[PDB]
């Protein structure tokens, strides 16, 4: 039955003592910069002792202090070094210097779910279908330690060498036994409890699966517009629209993951996350197989080798300055 | 059409968490 028994075991061991300063930054080759954005940026780097290539994220200490996220940083690093399940990207080592944080993960070559979906349009029902079974798999491991994902979008799912998913981004994860507040995510994800200032539990995270699942198979997301405002006002009202190459099972799915009543919104109800597991729409899913990986990607990346970055977009380069004096050393002093 | 309604959106792009 709970196999979540041995897991949680395990994860909060981690969670007690977490892992910390396992690696400096002069044992890693950088090679280029993958993705960028708020704190700082994710480069391709080589390990010079293995030759092993890794993601390395870099937060810039000031910025994170500016941008009032030092707790949600500290809540990141702390959680992702003690989960471990097959859809959640590894964090192999961490550490920080005078300026920035490290966190150095598996590199995921086939680059972002991002990427491919808007250049291919829209997904197949039964291709979208086997990420989101990936998904699905993921966010019941995650729930089950009582932690909140709030971040679930096509930009944070990297396709692996298999066809694979990996979940990126665990920025706005949180431990929280019951509920929480902070308004954070992105706006076209959010639910409407959080819009609405309502207080909020991991019923936000089925929610944005909801989202997910759409804007993988029709293209474009249920709710958009050309500023968040007017992305909220949508959410909030309650309704959605389907293209009509969407199946009747996937409407109905949908209704109920996009359900802005939380008694009635699906893996939020009695039987939990089974309400999700056992619908019509994943008919023809064996979660075991997915779990096991044992299933057949519908898609597989081409990448020409090893540290091969054609999957990723091309960001500008940036160097990486160390400052000769400590900042915000008591901010991050559990990192 | 929707789709064509998105692709002249300006959030087409990689989306910013707020
Ligand atoms: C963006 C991010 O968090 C990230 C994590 C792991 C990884 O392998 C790549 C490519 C990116």
């Amino acid at each position: 039955k709970e196999f979540l028994a041995k897991a949680k075991e395990d994860f909060l061991k981690k969670w007690e003592s977490p892992a910390q300063n396992t690696a400096h930054l002069d044992q890693f080759e950088r090679i280029k910069t993958l993705g960028t954005g708020s704190f700082g940026r994710v480069m391709l780097v080589k390990h010079k002792e293995t030759g092993n290539h890794y993601a390395m994220k870099i937060l810039d200490k000031q910025k994170v202090v500016k941008l009032k996220q030092i707790e949600h940083t500290l809540n990141e690093k702390r959680i992702l070094q003690a989960v471990n399940f097959p859809f959640l990207v590894k964090l192999e080592f961490s550490f920080k210097d005078n300026s920035n944080l490290y966190m150095v993960m598996e590199y995921v070559p086939g680059g972002e779910m991002f990427s491919h979906l808007r250049r291919i349009g829209r997904f197949s029902e039964p291709h979208a279908r086997f990420y989101a079974a990936q998904i699905v798999l993921t966010f019941e491991y995650l729930h089950s330690l009582d932690l909140i994902y709030r971040d679930l979008k096509p930009e944070n799912l990297l396709i692996d060498q298999q066809g694979y998913i990996q979940v990126t981004d665990f920025g706005f994860a949180k431990r929280v036994k019951g509920r929480t507040w902070t308004l954070c995510g992105t706006p076209e994800y959010l639910a409407p409890e959080i819009i609405l200032s309502k207080g909020y539990n991991k019923a936000v995270d089925w929610w944005a699966l909801g989202v997910l699942i759409y804007e993988m198979a029709a293209g474009y997301p249920p709710f958009f517009a050309d500023q968040p405002i007017q992305i909220y006002e949508k959410i909030v009202s309650g309704k959605v629209r389907f293209p009509s190459h969407f199946s009747s099972d996937l409407k109905d799915l949908l209704r109920n993951l996009l359900q802005v009543d939380l008694t009635k919104r699906f893996g939020n109800l009695k039987n939990g996350v089974n309400d999700i597991k056992n619908h019509k729409w994943f008919a023809t899913t064996d979660w075991i197989a997915i779990y096991q990986r044992k299933v057949e990607a519908p898609f597989i990346p081409k990448f020409k080798g090893p540290g091969d970055t054609s999957n990723f977009d091309d960001y500008e380069e940036e160097e990486i300055r160390v400052s000769i004096n400590e900042k915000c050393g008591k901010e991050f002093s559990e990192f | 059409t929707t789709y064509a309604d998105f692709i002249a959106s300006g959030r087409t792009g990689r989306r910013n968490a707020i």
